[PDB]
């Protein structure tokens, strides 16, 4: 949004939630994080920038309101 | 890029066709040879063929889907497809375990509640067991893989992968090995452990049952005593009246004469640890119990089930014989008692017990060997293609990255290997799937 920025925050398995962005951080990445073959940690949240994809490790990124859904 | 691939997915996805079809027509033979042959029909094998259910369950669809989504990177066969395949492995992998609980339990409660347990261990009760192991691995299970994702609104599984919804966080998976497997493992090998320890007194059990009679109504004994259960004097005095009293002492309960199968094993008990403890405050007999084997100290048991502690003691030859492991020469001495004399065949059972080593003068234990051998094969191929897959998910919750990602395909893989080799044991333990297997593939039946 113009000035202000909601992501939505999800660090377990359970319902999300909605984050507002502090100054600095412009962007909603939606981030599977590779562990073992069928493992997958998802994560969603707010961030400066996207962070590193590693192995097989698959990372969306935008900066719309709620577009990490 | 070209994908150079590892040699084990390579293993893996040639003998997993291979094995797939080895699980089913091994796990089809106990299915249809239990229908065919009447014979195969005993509690122990009930159970079997429950195992053999969730076996063929894995070989059919659990084996094959993984290697093809092993061997294509990804999950082509759409989402609805994904929920059924990780519903069916884990709902059949869950009634595994389920099921080695009651078979481990079954044997726990065969020998310590010998005349109880055994007594309502009918085909039909053994059913309801497996219908509610059955039932609860569903329930488990089932619903939560496909409804999960409607509970929570969203399916945040990777698009092209295929894994558990709620499981989709590290230390969730540690808590599910945990529960899962290790709570299960150490509850067996507990159980595993008494069994060995506790088949010792159910001997003991059958030993006594024979020399002492069983009954659960008051009767005058070879000496015009009252007696209940296992030789168990209630009183010495003339009048019933004091035998009923006494019962009720024993037994906190309005017996009238009468106790009940589970009230007859606890005064067994009560008088075989009363027994045994006479045997460890005696000077005497200190040395020559701890030095018999088991068998040995049964007969032992017996003679002071019979007598009592100060009555074996005073045959100090046969003691320092028996002691010094000469048994045809403290057999002979024993004969020259007076104990020898006063009961018929009792004693002799206990002469040839000490000299032998063996139970032949009580009973063979051929048929019970072979079925606690057929226990151990089943718990033992179980823990040998569980715990690689185990000791691996228990690393990886607490090492970073250490564990190859070539032997977690490995281990996840070993444990469908389990499936597989379930029917070969059952072939190498019991004769009876050895001989009815052979007429069903030669078609002779
Ligand atoms: C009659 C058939 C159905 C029974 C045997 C089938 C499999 C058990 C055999 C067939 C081909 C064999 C494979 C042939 C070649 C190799 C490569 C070999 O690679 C190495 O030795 C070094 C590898 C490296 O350094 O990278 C390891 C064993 C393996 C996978 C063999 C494993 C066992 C396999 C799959
Ligand atoms: C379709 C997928 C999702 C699951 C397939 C599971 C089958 C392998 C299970 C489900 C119902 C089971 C059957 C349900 C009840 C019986 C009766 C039972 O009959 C007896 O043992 C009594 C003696 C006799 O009739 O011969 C034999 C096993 C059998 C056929 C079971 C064999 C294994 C079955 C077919
Ligand atoms: C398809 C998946 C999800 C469930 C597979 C369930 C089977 C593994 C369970 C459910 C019904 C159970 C059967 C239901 C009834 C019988 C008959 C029962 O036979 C007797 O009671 C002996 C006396 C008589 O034959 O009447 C022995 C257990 C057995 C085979 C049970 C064995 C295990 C079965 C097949
Ligand atoms: C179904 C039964 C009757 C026949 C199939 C038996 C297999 C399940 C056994 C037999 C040979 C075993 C394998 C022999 C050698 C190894 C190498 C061993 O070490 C390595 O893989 C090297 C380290 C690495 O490169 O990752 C890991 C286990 C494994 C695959 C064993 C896993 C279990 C295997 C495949
Ligand atoms: C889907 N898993 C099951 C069958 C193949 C994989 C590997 C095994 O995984 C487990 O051992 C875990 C516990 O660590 C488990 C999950 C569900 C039931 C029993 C065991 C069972």
């Amino acid at each position: 949004g113009p000035g202000s920025l909601t992501c939505v925050k999800s660090n377990s398995i359970w319902f999300p939630t909605s984050e507002d962005c502090p100054d600095g951080q412009n962007l909603c990445f939606k981030r599977w994080q590779y562990i073992s073959p069928r493992m997958y940690d998802f994560t969603r949240g707010c961030a400066a920038t996207c962070p590193k994809a590693e192995y097989r490790d698959v990372i969306n990124c935008c900066g719309t309101d709620k577009c990490n859904k | 890029a070209p994908g150079k691939g590892p040699w084990q997915v390579a293993f893996i996805g040639i003998t997993t066709g291979l094995l797939s079809l080895a699980t089913v027509t091994g796990n089809l033979l106990v299915l249809i040879s239990f229908k065919v042959n009447t014979e195969l029909k005993t509690v122990n094998n009930y159970f079997l063929l429950s195992l053999a259910c969730a076996d063929l369950i894995i070989g059919t669809f659990s084996m094959n889907l993984y290697t093809t989504y092993l061997l294509m990177g990804h999950w082509a066969l759409g989402t609805l497809a994904c929920d059924l395949w990780l519903a069916l492995d884990y709902v059949a992998s869950q009634a595994r375990v389920m099921n080695l609980l009651l078979i481990s339990f079954d044997r726990y409660f065969s020998v310590t509640r010998p005349l109880s347990y055994r007594a309502k261990r009918t085909p039909r009760r053994a059913a309801l067991m497996i219908g509610l192991a059955w039932l609860v691995s569903f329930v488990l299970w089932a619903p939560a893989i496909l409804f999960w994702q409607y509970l929570v609104g969203e399916r945040t599984v990777l698009a092209g992968q295929c894994y558990i919804q709620f499981l989709s966080q590290p230390i969730i998976t540690f808590g599910t090995a945990m529960a899962a497997f290790y709570l299960p493992v150490t509850v067996m090998c507990t159980l595993y452990w008494r069994i060995y320890r506790e088949t010792e007194n159910r001997n003991i059990f059958e030993m006594l049952r024979i020399d002492e009679g069983l009954r659960l109504k008051i009767y005058k004994d070879t000496e015009g005593y009252y007696t209940i259960g296992i030789g168990h004097l209630l009183t010495k005095s003339p009048s019933l009246n004091a035998a009923k009293s006494e019962l009720d002492k024993a037994i906190g309960r309005n017996t009238n004469g009468v106790i009940t199968k589970d009230e007859a094993e606890k005064l067994f008990n009560q008088d075989v640890d009363a027994a045994v403890r006479g045997i460890l405050r005696n000077a005497k007999l200190k040395p020559v119990y701890d030095s018999l084997d088991a068998v040995r100290r049964a007969a032992l048991i017996n003679m002071v089930f019979q007598m009592g502690e100060t009555g074996v003691a005073g045959f100090t030859n046969s003691l320092r014989m028996l002691q010094q492991k000469r048994w045809d020469e403290a057999a002979v001495n024993l004969a020259k008692s007076r104990w020898y004399n006063q009961t018929p065949n009792r004693a002799k059972r206990v002469i040839t017990t000490f000299r032998t080593g063996t139970w032949d003068a009580y009973f063979s234990l051929v048929k019970e060997k072979k079925a606690a051998r057929t226990l151990s094969a089943i718990l033992l191929a179980f823990i040998l293609t569980w715990t690689p897959y185990n000791i691996m998910v228990l690393v990886s919750t607490f090492c970073k990255d250490c564990v190859p990602e070539t032997l977690w395909e490995l281990g996840y893989w070993l444990c469908y290997v389990n499936s597989t080799i379930n029917p070969m044991c059952y072939a190498l333990c019991n004769k009876a799937f050895r001989d009815t297997f052979r007429l069903l593939l030669l078609c002779r039946w």
